[PDB]
């Protein structure tokens, strides 16, 4: 596709194209990440008007590959369900200090279901977490918190500190790009440990991954918009001086706003079918 | 036209610019044409007093 | 040679009299690439005559 732009030599184009074209090859998806292509939009070296447009034309850009690339949720929250009947079935067959905490914890793993919308993942499997966790406390006979108010934070049990912070090296580079995802050398099963307690691992860290996705997903999409939104204003603002034919044309076809993913679509496929109409608006050089 | 219309067939009227494929589409049935405004809720039963 | 589809547009087409021509119509001579590009539908002339008449229109607004 002829994503084009005005006042840029040849070179500045098809670096554009390919950063665009390898985006998930590399850490640290996010524009701002990369302030030498950003900068090579054209700040400084031409009008206000051109360098705005080159600005939203490359983020409308960004964020159509972005959303083309989004990937597959079923296969992680399938694992994630038969991770956690297993866990329910272990800690059914554990012979625990006390059955009566343990009998509404594992109620609560039971009752874990996921729903046809994306956005109530993270509450859900948050509480799932955290009863995992506390079954598996109470497995080893930890002194888990009772503070008024506390909760039981989530983390790994009986895990070495090094491999701890390896996975947590693991999750925060999923973090930084959602696309690739970076297999673990690292093997969560140890001869020392009960059943119990690798299966929670497995558990916590599937949903530390789901957890991670979601979120990164939501702020990444969030501040694309934001950057659609404040950059079309803004060129509106500035063509408002001029009168012509053509500088009205632009503004017509800046007219619709742009806070949905198909509307950012249908604004970047119309500006570019006619941008021949209204090009000599824009000064260059 | 027949069947509920679902987002797929709702189309934004581009205002000011050329939409000469709208306008041969006058008088077709299927795909329904608005503007990118709706109406809230107070607006609506003002409307419908 | 572009020309001799232009005057089809212009003159079957947009059925303008002589006296408005792509040379002295600046409006007109933008919009008769998107008309030459789009051959089809040329049947419906009305469609071109009402898009060319909101052109001149956009062109001469102030708002």
């Amino acid at each position: 596709m002829s994503l084009q732009f005005i006042g840029l030599q040849r070179r500045d184009v098809v670096a554009l194209v390919n950063f665009l074209r390898h985006l998930t090859q590399k850490p640290d998806v996010d524009l701002e990440a990369h302030p030498k292509i950003l900068k090579k939009c054209g700040e400084k070296r031409l009008h206000r008007r051109t360098v705005l447009f080159n600005e939203l034309m490359l983020w409308l850009g960004y964020y159509r590959e972005l959303r083309f690339h989004n990937p597959d949720l079923s296969s992680v929250l399938e694992e994630f369900e038969v991770r956690c009947v297993a866990v329910a079935r272990r800690g059914y067959t554990y012979p625990f200090g006390d059955r009566g905490k343990a009998r509404d914890h594992l109620a609560v793993l039971d009752r874990t279901e996921f729903d046809t919308d994306v956005r109530h993942d993270a509450e859900i499997v948050e509480r799932a977490l955290v009863s995992a966790v506390i079954l598996a406390k109470m497995s080893v006979r930890e002194t888990l918190v009772t503070a008024i108010g506390q909760t039981e934070p989530i983390a790994f049990v009986h895990l070495k500190d090094t491999e701890v912070q390896r996975i947590e090296e693991n999750l925060e580079g999923v973090r930084r790009n959602m696309f690739c995802v970076k297999p673990l050398d690292l093997n969560l099963d140890r001869h020392a440990n009960t059943a119990l307690v690798n299966a929670v691992n497995k558990l916590v860290y599937t949903g530390r991954l789901i957890m991670n996705v979601r979120r990164s997903w939501e702020e990444l999409e969030r501040k694309c918009l934001a950057r659609i939104q404040e950059r079309c204003k803004l060129l509106v603002k500035e063509l408002r001086m001029c009168l012509s034919f053509d500088s009205n044309y632009c503004r017509n076809i800046l007219k619709h706003a742009v806070e949905n993913g198909d509307s950012a679509d249908t604004l970047l496929e119309l500006l570019i079918e006619d941008f021949d109409i209204y090009v000599d608006s824009f000064p260059q050089s | 036209d027949r069947q509920p219309l679902n987002p797929a067939n709702i189309e934004a009227r581009h205002h000011g610019v050329s939409d000469v494929p709208r306008l041969g589409a006058m008088d077709a049935d299927e795909p329904l044409f608005v503007d990118d405004y709706r109406a809230t809720d107070d607006e609506w039963t003002l409307q419908k007093v | 040679k572009r020309d001799e589809k232009h005057r089809h547009v212009v003159n079957v087409v947009l059925e303008l009299p002589t006296e408005i021509s792509e040379a002295t119509h600046p409006v007109l001579a933008t919009m008769l690439s998107k008309y030459t590009r789009m051959s089809s539908l040329f049947n419906d002339k009305c469609a071109f005559k009402l898009d060319l008449l909101r052109m001149v229109a956009v062109s001469r607004t102030r708002r």
